[PDB]
RNA sequence: UUUAGAAGGAGAAGUCAUUUAAUAAGGCCACUGUUAAAAAGUGUACCGCCGGAUAGGCGG
């Protein structure tokens, strides 16, 4: 072994399909939907001044991390890498970073801006028909990653299992009650616009009602990283990412060797051992995909 | 000047300018016109580069410490925890900016008003570009409780250390 | 070497453009900074009407002097470019426009923004 | 020890023959310019002194035009009033002329104690009054101070090229110049420089009665150019004088 | 201090007349485009009052 070779990529371990708002009175929730729709003119939506809660529908698809490797030019390379999997595996089952991921379920976090203020977030998982008990997501803070949770357990485990190969798939799909006020302003994704003359702000449609993008929902659930080498002087996680960059701070918290580049480099060619807090951060970007091929 | 430091924490996937809009400056006010405007407000890691930045840092401002500590602030922002930070300490300090209310706002269409109460084009112009100098500074969202009327209060900073408050804790 | 022989072309990409406005005379500029917003198309429409062909390669551009922005601020009497404006070539230095009070207007950041933007796209930058 | 560069000086009618040339003025023409500005600083003891010179060719225009057979046809004015005996009447005698427009920087290295901004400026202001090879200075873009080869604007540098004179084949001279231009059509024959026809003395009729004198041929030589982003030792391109016994020969060492 | 120093190139003008470019033709065979992205930026203001006020200040 001796460089990242001329191509290397993985595809996403942890599918998200995008999002479709739904709109439901709160009392009786479980029984009844409208579709959101979107009002023109720049575009707003808002719930009908008479329901008083939102609903979003998204599906997860976790994939055997082992098996995501699209592709790899070196054949001695990927070798080492599977094996690097396996020992990680033996180390843990990849446990830590499921549970990570489904506190980033329970937490609520994937809604963004729609978090904020509500009175109630309720959230529940569905996996192969059978339905979890619903998160009392206020309970959770976003600075915290909760241990011990047995719903939280159970998911991370069936999750866990999945990234280790011991299953094919895992469909998960999500289910969230968020109440608010008769006509608040609800907040979809915005498009983007390629320097049209109108410049003027454009929601997401998915299927004719409001949606927000995979994109969105993804980069909310990878925001599990607090192993960086500072978070002493910051305590908040970040979405993972290959220089641990952000898009609210504009200082990288991981350029030079704690970036992924460099940790890869170490453990794969130079056959460096390194602690287990980055090796986490290493199957987390893993995880994630990307394309890791020679500069 | 004793003062009480309130941050907004940073990586919560909302920008810090709507957590002043929406949740810290209208329980400010409302403690302000609560406590007889007492208080001032300053923000510390305000720079203006080519637009107005407040940064996600608010220290409440006050002549008295027993007055300041009345407010509580604490057990006010309670629901907002999850991304509102309060530090527990109050602090004198010899360092402080104050900020004032712009003098002018938006001549513009105040002026449009005032002719509907009552443009000729030199006149409509150079409002406007007073205007948009205004539109450069620092602005908090704000809907009047007593009136309903939404607006932007444009913010600048000043040297000057004393003085009587606003409703808004701004200098006047 | 025959190819350093002057010609016409290199004569040509050794003299500049200039806009045909004059900021003194246009109703809706004063103190040369563009006080109305009415003007915009025709200040787009001059940038574009100059530019069409007239690209110049980055080493034989006109090198954007501070000389030039201070003697343009002189001219109206500013010591500094005001709060909230930015001084705008009415023909791109990339394009054939001199760096020259008579090419210079001064615009709004979002004017400034928005005729950018236009020129950019019709240019293809 | 220090370099200055005059940036895209244009000339206008540079005196472009010479005896067995025309086209690019002699070197010594450059050099005697580099000299005479020498004198003019020193004369307002600026004190500076011009120990080489480099000559970088930008653009060039011989006064004249193409015949359909591709040969140039020289330019002249019409001639005033030329001194001796038959100077009174109107039409006046056409001599051997020709002349060049360059657009040429000049690369100076210099010795002095205050070699900086303010000898730039006084380069500024004394160039005005001065020639290159009879030429009019009209224009100029700046003068600076440089550091490195990477200052100087892409251009083409003219240098000496004795080698491929010598290594011709060895006929004659006239004949190593006429088949080593034959062989390396990018090579230019140059004047360089005089040999003394007569022994050091004074005679009649001197421009100064009081500095020594000779009479001289010229001497040629080739020469070739480089492009200034291929040169690697600055010292490859700064001309400077030398005597030899009745030899007066710029050259580059 | 430079093959130094100096220069008015000038006036005027019918290019015209005429014309068959045609005849003929296999472009074909094979193929993995591919992994990964917060659209942000509070987009934005409002309605009155004092002031002859275009000037210049105000509350919410």
């Amino acid at each position: 072994l001796k460089s990242r070779p001329e191509n290397l990529s993985f595809a996403r371990c942890l599918n998200t399909t995008e999002a479709k708002f739904w709109q439901t009175d709160f009392l009786k929730r479980h029984t009844f939907k409208l579709p959101l729709l979107i009002t023109d003119k720049s575009q707003s939506c808002t719930l009908s001044t008479e329901c008083d809660t939102l609903r979003i529908d998204f599906g997860i698809k976790v994939l055997p991390v082992k098996e995501s490797m699209y592709s790899c030019s070196d054949y001695n390379y990927r070798t080492a890498i599977y094996q690097k999997i396996d020992e990680y595996i033996a180390e843990d089952g990849f446990l830590t970073l499921a549970k990570r991921y489904v506190n980033n379920i329970a937490n609520a976090r994937f809604l963004w801006r729609n978090r904020k203020g509500a009175e109630i977030i309720e959230t529940i998982v569905t996996i192969e028909d059978k339905e979890y008990p619903s998160f009392n997501s206020k309970s959770f803070n976003l600075d915290t990653f909760v241990e011990d949770n047995a719903t939280i357990n159970e998911i991370a485990q069936q999750i866990a299992d999945t990234f280790a190969g011991k299953r094919e798939y895992l469909n998960i799909y999500v289910t969230c009650f968020v109440k608010i006020g008769c006509a608040m302003e609800v907040y979809p994704s915005q498009e983007m616009t390629f320097d049209d003359d109108d410049k003027g702000k454009k929601l997401f449609k998915f299927e004719g009602s409001a949606g927000m993008h995979s994109q969105k929902i993804n980069n909310a659930l990878r925001t599990i990283d607090t192993w960086y080498p500072d978070y002493t002087t910051y305590e908040f996680p970040i979405p993972v990412e290959n220089y641990g960059a952000a898009r609210s701070i504009g200082i990288p918290f991981r350029p030079d060797t704690k970036s992924f580049y460099k940790l890869i480099d170490r453990m794969i060619l130079k056959n460096e051992d390194l602690p287990i807090e980055d090796k986490h951060y290493v199957m987390a970007i893993l995880i994630r995909g990307g394309m890791f091929s020679k500069k | 000047m004793f003062s009480q430091i309130l941050i907004i924490k940073p990586g919560t996937g909302i920008s810090p300018n709507i957590i002043i809009s929406e949740d810290i400056f209208p329980v400010l006010h409302s403690l302000f016109v609560e406590h007889d405007k007492k208080f001032g407000i300053t923000f510390p890691a305000y720079s203006f580069d080519k637009k107005g930045h407040l940064g996600n840092i608010i220290e409440v401002l006050s002549e008295d410490k027993e007055a300041l500590a009345s407010l509580c602030l604490e057990e006010h922002l309670a629901e907002v925890t999850d991304y509102v930070k309060v530090k527990k300490e109050i602090t004198f300090t010899d360092d402080y900016v104050l900020f004032k209310r712009i003098r002018e706002e938006n001549q513009y269409e105040t002026t449009a008003r005032r002719m509907r109460k009552r443009l000729g084009r030199p006149l409509e112009m150079h409002i406007k570009k007073k205007n948009q100098q205004i539109f450069c500074h620092a602005y908090i969202k704000v809907k009047s409780a007593s009136t309903g009327q939404s607006y932007n209060i444009f913010l600048a900073p000043t040297d000057i250390k004393h003085g009587s408050f606003s409703a808004y804790g701004l200098l006047r | 070497p025959k190819f350093l022989e002057k010609n016409l072309a290199k004569a040509l990409d050794k003299e500049y453009l200039l806009p045909d406005i004059n900021i003194d005379e246009l109703e809706g500029v004063d103190n040369g900074c563009l006080i109305d917003e009415a003007l915009l198309p025709l200040i787009i429409d001059e940038g574009k009407r100059k530019g069409e062909g007239n690209y110049r390669p980055r080493h034989l551009r006109d090198e954007r002097k501070e000389e030039t922005v201070q003697a343009f601020l002189d001219k109206y009497g500013y010591c500094n470019i005001p709060v909230g404006y930015e001084v705008h070539h009415i023909v791109p230095l990339s394009q054939g426009g001199a760096d020259s009070i008579k090419n210079m207007i001064m615009l709004s950041i979002e004017h400034h923004e928005r005729v950018t933007e236009a020129h950019a796209s019709y240019f293809k930058w | 020890k220090g370099y200055i560069l005059l940036e895209k000086v244009n000339i206008e009618n540079a005196n472009a023959f010479n005896n067995i040339i025309v086209g690019i003025p002699a070197i010594t023409s450059f050099l005697g310019f580099a000299r005479a500005l020498e004198r003019k600083l020193n004369a307002k003891e600026i004190a500076i002194r011009i120990n080489g010179v480099g000559l970088e060719f930008h653009e060039y225009e011989l006064k004249g035009y193409k015949n359909k057979r591709g040969q140039y046809v020289t330019s002249c004015p019409l001639p005033g009033s030329i001194p001796g005996q038959n100077e009174k009447k109107l039409d006046a005698h056409i001599m051997n002329q020709a002349y060049i427009d360059l657009n040429m920087s000049f690369l100076l290295e210099v010795e002095g104690p205050h070699v900086d901004m303010s000898t730039c400026k006084s380069i500024k202001s004394t160039m005005e009054t001065l020639r290159i090879a009879g030429g009019i200075i009209r224009n100029y873009k700046k003068i600076r101070l440089i550091d490195t080869l990477a200052d100087i604007p892409y251009g083409y540098f003219l240098t000496l090229r004795q080698d491929n004179l010598n290594d011709a084949a060895g006929d004659d001279m006239l004949d190593k110049m006429i088949h080593a231009l034959q062989q390396e059509d990018t090579l230019v024959p140059i004047a360089v420089g005089f040999k003394a026809l007569s022994e050091v003395g004074h005679v009649e009729g001197q421009r100064d009665p009081e500095k020594d004198h000779c009479f001289v041929e010229s001497i040629f030589s080739l020469g070739g150019f480089e492009c200034s982003k291929i040169l690697e030792d600055i010292n490859s391109c700064l001309w400077r004088y030398k005597t030899e016994e009745g030899l007066y020969l710029c050259t580059i060492i």
